């Protein structure tokens, strides 16, 4: 009983860390949609400055 | 972050003004459209870019100087501040009269452009002292915007005429005039002059015919290798206030000299080395300087060498030292270590090497002094006074700002003689 309640244990605490690592790779994918986001932005911001500065 | 103004007045003002920030695009890598090929630009629509900088003068013939010449199209039409009348070498014209009336638009053109900054390191100005709109304009500028930000501290790279080149025959009266109250509100008065630069071009560069570009384009180049330490990361890092403490000791004391190095011509640029001992030996001599000065008939409160390029802080270091305590005549012994460093990591365009030599010497009193001179054979007999009094300006101010002058060159003297 004893080995059993351990490895039981040893389970729960992978399956833990395991999410973890999954929230993880969500922060990652953020933060990196969240920079195209902005880059995205950035050229979108000159493309409207070109056409009210072009607007003769 | 520590952005910093431009102000150039004045013929020769605008003209060297406009020089260096053709070395500055050419050192960024900004061609003459605005476009790459904050502490002095400022960023624009699609990637353009504008220089933080205003334009000033009485007459607006510079207007085609400012627009013929390379890197015309940079400056903001709204930075033009321009008179109609021209001051025509006369102070008064351009600090009493009618610089009083647009001195007011181009404080509004300087809140309009600090304003848009957010951490404003200091000011810098060109400008020159004899000329009406430049000396006129300028000093009551600097008045104002002293008035205004007691905070920032300004850095004023004045060209003082040295009687020994003949330009116009009404200098030493604007010179005493504008040094009155520029030792007054001002914390780095860095002078130049024209002889200086005459024996520059003949005796070190071989030119043929030293003209005013080379020129001017020198004292820019020096002008930025000055501050460049700002402008890249570095070993030992600097500001305009790590000057200022380094090489003001005294509220008043504060007269610079420049000297910029390496300067060599072509067949010279073939045949010698760069490193710290070769520029060392190049840069502690006196006709390595842009101050008619004998600075070997002097002292040196303070001096401080900005490196530039990439190299072993020991060696600059050990050089620094001996070149001290082997010249421990001419330099002051009552101050220890008198001897300042400071190494960036990019060295300029064109170059492995670089060393700007900034220095609060003892020296350049005596060329107050002979200013001065003039001033008395042109004041004991009071010629020349009938275009100054009739316009406001009351002649009694003229005394005492000559006494003025008196105290500081004491001060140098005194200090000169001091032990402990
Ligand atoms: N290094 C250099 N100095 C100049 C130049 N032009 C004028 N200076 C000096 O500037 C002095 C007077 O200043 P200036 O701005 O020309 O007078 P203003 O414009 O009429 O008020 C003149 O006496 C010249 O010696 C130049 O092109 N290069």
């Amino acid at each position: 009983i004893n080995m059993m309640r351990g490895d039981l244990e040893d389970n729960l605490n992978q399956k833990r860390r395991n999410w973890e690592k999954n929230t993880k790779e969500f922060n990652i994918q953020q933060r990196n949609e969240k920079l195209d986001y902005e880059r995205s932005s950035h050229l979108d911001n000159q493309a409207q400055n070109q056409y009210h500065i072009t607007y003769c | 972050m520590r952005e910093i103004v431009h102000i150039q007045g004045g013929q020769c003002g605008n003209q060297i003004g406009a020089k260096f920030w053709e070395v500055i695009s050419d050192e960024h890598g900004i061609d003459p459209t605005g476009t790459y090929h904050n502490v002095y630009y400022n960023e624009a629509t699609g990637g353009r870019y504008v220089p933080r900088a205003i334009l000033m003068d009485l007459e607006p013939g510079t207007m085609d100087s400012v627009r013929a010449g390379p890197f015309g199209q940079l400056f903001r039409p709204d930075n033009f501040v321009f008179g109609q009348t021209g001051a025509g070498n006369n102070w008064a014209k351009g600090h009493y009269t009618e610089g009083a009336e647009l001195i007011d638009s181009v404080l509004d053109v300087v809140r309009k452009e600090a304003e848009g900054c957010d951490c404003l390191q200091g000011f810098q100005i060109t400008h020159s002292l004899g000329g009406g709109t430049g000396s006129g304009m300028g000093t009551l500028l600097i008045s104002k915007v002293r008035e205004e930000y007691p905070d920032r501290i300004m850095e004023t790279f004045s060209v003082v005429p040295s009687p020994k080149v003949s330009d116009t025959v009404v200098e030493p009266y604007n010179a005493t005039l504008s040094v009155h109250q520029l030792v007054e509100n001002a914390d780095e008065c860095m002078v130049i002059d024209n002889e200086a630069l005459y024996d520059i071009c003949f005796r070190t560069l071989k030119l043929t015919t030293p003209t005013y570009g080379d020129l001017n384009h020198l004292v820019s180049a020096a002008m930025s290798g000055v501050t460049c330490c700002l402008r890249f990361p570095g070993q030992l890092n600097s500001d305009l206030r790590k000057l200022a403490v380094n090489l003001i000791p005294f509220p008043r004391l504060h007269f610079f000299m420049i000297g910029f190095a390496p300067l060599t011509s072509r067949g010279s640029q073939q045949y010698r080395a760069l490193t710290v001992p070769e520029l060392t030996q190049q840069m502690f001599d006196a006709k390595n300087m842009m101050c008619a000065a004998d600075p070997r008939h002097g002292r040196y409160l303070t001096a401080s060498a900005l490196f530039r390029g990439r190299m072993s802080t020991k060696e600059v270091d050990e050089q620094m030292l001996n070149v001290q305590n082997k010249n421990s005549s001419y330099f002051v012994e009552w101050i220890p270590n008198n001897i300042k460093s400071s190494i960036c990591d990019i060295p300029p365009k064109g170059l492995k090497m670089a060393v700007t030599f900034v220095g609060n010497s003892t020296a350049i009193q005596e060329m107050f002094k002979r200013v001065a001179e003039q001033f008395t054979a042109m004041f004991r007999r009071k010629a020349f006074l009938h275009w100054y009094t009739g316009e406001g300006m009351d002649e009694m101010e003229f005394t005492e700002a000559e006494s003025n002058m008196n105290d500081l060159v004491s001060e140098y003297q005194q200090y000169q003689d001091a032990t402990a």
